[PDB]
């Protein structure tokens, strides 16, 4: 039920029987594979499921959120001991960026935390563009020029 | 060795499925045409399509003076270092220039040389020559092998 | 009063169509009490465990085949999950399946007026199943794609 912002019942109905059914298809698969490797056979590891809620949400941005979770799960070689996974009503949990995401800068920030900088006739131009772009790679800029405006 | 100690890296670092991102090619030298050719139809049975030619390949020469040095060793000095690079070029260039992009990076040398500056470098007159001889390669073919190829 | 199965929370071998079902109907049971509170109706569910039966004795050989153990250790299993000793009828303690007696006095306790506060809760005549109620968690964090490779 990538439904939101209403509430439901038949989602939770859905959700306690899916759960229960990758509960179960899980002890099947691993006891099977057990099985197979007591045979020698090579067979496919044991099927690996889990569930993701999303009425819980009450933002716009959960849908993104939901799909990047369920990529991850699907092609990552992470695991997830339990089975439900909610979202929180409010993606306040990390610091926030709506898409976070990764484009654009991720090569670039944490380079040159620590240090300070300053540049001269930063007002527009290269100088615009290095003193934004050294100050996302987390050091403290000191932007110098002379028509405020554009400085501010 | 090297591809067990990238690979047990690659895993490290979550990366997924590390024997398939990187191959090896041994045996390869690159003192021979027919061997530069073996190597071209092995990178693209493997991966396909080339994007990067890291043309890095160089021995020291000779080692010699100018005066004690025989014509068959500049003539290996000159395969090694100089002529591999254009065959591998014209090797990979077709198809860096049917999907519109590529790149060619020679390893040069500081002891070789500049434009309008030249460096002297006794005992390794087949190194320095060679190095020079790459890199106006580069220079010269920035041209023609635009704006589909990049080298450098 | 609805009679639904503690084994609709556990790892209940070769029975989907009997176990999923009956946790929806556990969630059925929690909206239907909702819902019927305001009508002024009583709703209560019990969580019977396995009840001295031929019944339950056959499930458990059944379940020892499928799993391809030998007979008696799911009546083992779930007999560790007790906590509790009834006196059998020689004095003795021992671990023992609940009787249909129980069942019935926890249900003319619900059905009854003396149960009047009671709504939409649960009790497990099962000797101190220690079952997990639930497997949850919540996604805090976003996620990590760039070392995501889906090839293929």
């Amino acid at each position: 039920n990538g439904a939101d912002q209403n509430g439901n019942v038949y989602g939770r109905i859905q959700s306690a029987a899916i759960g229960q059914l990758i509960r179960v298809w899980r002890h099947e698969a691993e006891l099977d594979y057990q099985r197979a490797s007591a045979a020698g056979d090579h067979v496919l590891p044991p099927v690996w499921a889990n569930q993701i809620v999303r009425f819980a949400n009450r933002s716009l941005e959960g849908l993104e959120f939901a799909c990047a979770w369920t990529a991850q799960l699907l092609h990552s070689q992470r695991h997830i001991n339990e089975i439900t996974l909610n979202i929180p009503a409010n993606i306040s949990a990390t610091t926030g960026a709506r898409s976070a995401s990764v484009g654009w800068a991720e090569s670039l920030i944490g380079l040159h935390l620590g240090k300070v900088a300053l540049i001269t006739g930063g007002s527009a131009g290269i100088g615009g563009q290095i003193g934004r772009l050294l100050a996302l790679s987390g050091a403290r800029v000191m932007l110098a020029a002379r028509d405020r405006h554009k400085l501010e | 060795q090297m591809q067990a100690m990238i690979q047990s890296e690659l895993a490290e670092v979550g990366y997924t499925d590390v024997e398939d991102r990187v191959h090896i090619a041994p045996g390869c030298d690159v003192s021979s045409e027919a061997q530069l050719a073996d190597l071209v139809e092995r990178t693209l049975s493997a991966f396909g399509t080339v994007d990067y030619l890291i043309n890095n390949a160089g021995i020291a020469g000779v080692e010699e003076m100018v005066i004690d040095m025989p014509v068959e060793g500049w003539r290996h000095t000159l395969f090694a270092n100089l002529i591999s690079n254009y065959s591998l070029m014209r090797k990979l260039a077709p198809l860096m220039k049917k999907q519109g992009s590529g790149y060619i990076l020679n390893v040069s040398s500081y002891f070789g040389g500049e434009k309008d500056a030249a460096i002297p470098y006794p005992n390794r007159a087949d190194y320095a020559v060679s190095k020079a001889g790459q890199r106006a390669m580069a220079e010269v073919f920035a041209r023609f092998l635009g704006p589909e190829i990049q080298i450098n | 009063i609805n009679v639904s199965t503690i084994f609709s929370r556990a790892e209940y071998y070769g029975r989907i169509p009997y176990v999923t079902p009956k946790a929806a109907l556990n969630a059925l049971s929690q909206l239907a009490a909702r819902e019927l509170g305001a009508r002024g109706i009583r709703v209560n569910t019990i969580f019977p465990g396995p009840i001295e039966s031929d019944r339950i004795r056959t499930v458990f050989q059944r379940m020892d085949q499928l799993k391809g153990r030998p007979e008696g250790d799911t009546a083992h299993h779930f007999l560790n999950t007790m906590r509790l000793c009834r006196a059998n009828d020689q004095g003795a303690l021992e671990r023992r399946f609940p009787s249909v007696g129980d069942v019935a006095d926890a249900a003319v306790f619900l059905a009854s007026a003396e149960s009047a506060a009671l709504s939409g809760e649960t009790i497990e005549v099962t000797h101190g199943m220690e079952l997990p109620a639930c497997s949850e968690t919540s996604l805090l964090a976003r996620t990590d794609l760039r070392t995501i490779d889906a090839s293929g």
